[PDB]
């Protein structure tokens, strides 16, 4: 019957497109989150080193790193369902735009917000990993539903 | 044939003048041995009534004010002045004049030596103070740099152990 | 006939299992490669800092990082199709055990070796990401071809 | 009344020996004149053979070897020797003894002051050398530390540029 051929075509198209886009998006999201955490750690290190060792070149390097992190954060908003957490990360990053500390170490509130920034970035990478696993499991469940439909059609 | 006046008091011998007595040195020794035992303020009081226009009066003024504790500007002035005294002097008093001149010479030499010693001491103290303060500044700079190094290493260790 | 439908159902279930395991393995491979490159960078930093400062604590930190990288390398042998470059990384990492250097800087042979090690680690991450595309595209192509073959060859 | 012998003839003042001129000071003014006006080497040569225990002989020995750059130790020794023998000084001869002792003792004081000044200068130079070398050591420590800091910053820059 024509129904079998039509459903085969739809299955091919849907499964192929979903498999390709899910693989690519998951890989991009994982790599982006890992680079996010790494540049956050580098951000903290550059901040501390500039505060201990006063030098405008360290400030320029920190500016470049902050711009890179802001760009990379702007390309990850559409994946995490809760926009509040992404906006909080953006606000913390923009709060870390200035380098100010009186003593050798950073400002006390600066230290607290840096620790909050690190914890939030760790939670961000965890949430991105969970969403990636969710997308993979969703592909698995959809293809399982297709298999169940095939089994129901097997009754004839 | 020269008489002796040493046993009698030195006041009248110091008071008397004259060319007849001035040919003998023994009364000059009497005056010099009396001047030191005299009261320096009393010596100044008795020498104030003297003048400097003649060699004898300037000579005895030098004796009277030399033993007194005086600042060496006027001592230098009088030892530069007594060349006028040397310009007119009989041979009898030349030896004692020479001995007095040597005495004053080593006096002012000792004063100049002690002033040079004080100047060198103060110069050494000043340079020591300057070097000590420079050392303190450089030690503080080293403390600052070693604190910066220690803090930087500590932040590196903390970030390493965060992972 | 019903035998064809049963075979299609079983093949689809096996394909679902394959898709799930491929997704999970690919994600873990990408994460492992990124952590590999980050640990290599931290290795370089720790080596240079210990050489400059001559602190046994930095040496112990470097030893811990080297052990972590050795584990990570041991947990990645079976994915890369070729073995020469992986064995080269293993040998380079093992030889980068002692910390021998002069006048605040690694010796010239050690410096060139470290550079080459960094380039080879970059080649590792590139090759494993190429294998990632290979596995994803293999799953995509094989599911598409199986679907099309079953649809076209069962039109009667 | 004392006989006058104003001309200075040192060739026979040893031969007179002072047995009859002990009351006339001009004898010892002649002695000091002929001592300081003559070449001291002949004075030392003649004083070598003179008596030492006799008070007048020791006195004249002291005058005749008082010059020719003699070392301060034996100088203080000999003036203390005359002070030990200062019990035999005649009253008429006392003032010249007093002035001679004052001159000699002040010469010793000047020499001691010179020695003290030299000693203070040499301790000052030693302390300056010690402080300079300590400053050099601390300066090389500081430049080593700042080199380490510069190297650390440079490796940070290099690794940042690596990415």
């Amino acid at each position: 019957l024509l129904v079998l051929a039509w459903q085969a075509w739809q299955s091919l198209n849907a499964l192929s497109d979903q498999a390709a886009v899910t693989n690519r998006s998951t890989l991009i999201d994982a790599r982006r989150s890992e680079a996010m955490t790494n540049v956050a750690l580098e951000m903290e290190r550059s901040y501390r080193q500039y505060c201990v060792l006063d030098d405008p070149t360290l400030a320029k390097v920190y500016q470049s790193q902050r711009k890179r992190y802001s760009d990379m954060l702007d390309a990850h908003a559409g994946v995490l369902p809760d926009d509040k957490l992404y906006q909080a990360l953006r606000q913390d990053l923009n709060a870390l735009a200035q380098l100010q500390c009186k003593d050798s170490g950073p400002e006390a509130a600066a230290a607290a917000r840096l620790e909050a920034f690190a914890n939030a970035n760790t939670e961000m990478v965890q949430a991105t990993r969970t969403v990636v696993y969710s997308r993979g499991q969703q592909l698995q469940q959809e293809i399982a539903e297709r298999g169940q439909f095939f089994g129901w059609q097997a009754l004839v | 044939q020269l008489a002796d006046y040493l046993p009698t008091a030195c006041a009248d011998i110091w008071s008397l003048r004259g060319q007849a007595v001035e040919t003998n040195p023994l009364y000059w020794l009497r005056t010099i041995d009396c001047a030191d035992r005299l009261m320096p303020v009393q010596s100044r009081a008795e020498a104030r009534a003297l003048t400097d226009d003649n060699w004898q009066n300037a000579f005895r003024r030098g004796i009277l004010l030399a033993d007194a504790k005086i600042t060496p500007p006027e001592r230098r002035a009088i030892v530069t002045r007594l060349e006028a005294l040397s310009a007119q002097i009989p041979a009898q008093v030349r030896p004692v004049y020479q001995i007095w001149h040597d005495g004053q010479a080593l006096q002012l030499a000792l004063s100049a030596e002690r002033q040079r010693y004080s100047k060198l001491q103060q110069m050494s103290d000043s340079e020591l103070d300057a070097l000590r303060q420079q050392q303190q500044a450089l030690q503080t700079q080293l403390d600052l740099t070693t604190r910066k190094l220690e803090s930087l290493t500590d932040i590196e260790r903390q970030l390493s152990t965060r992972k």
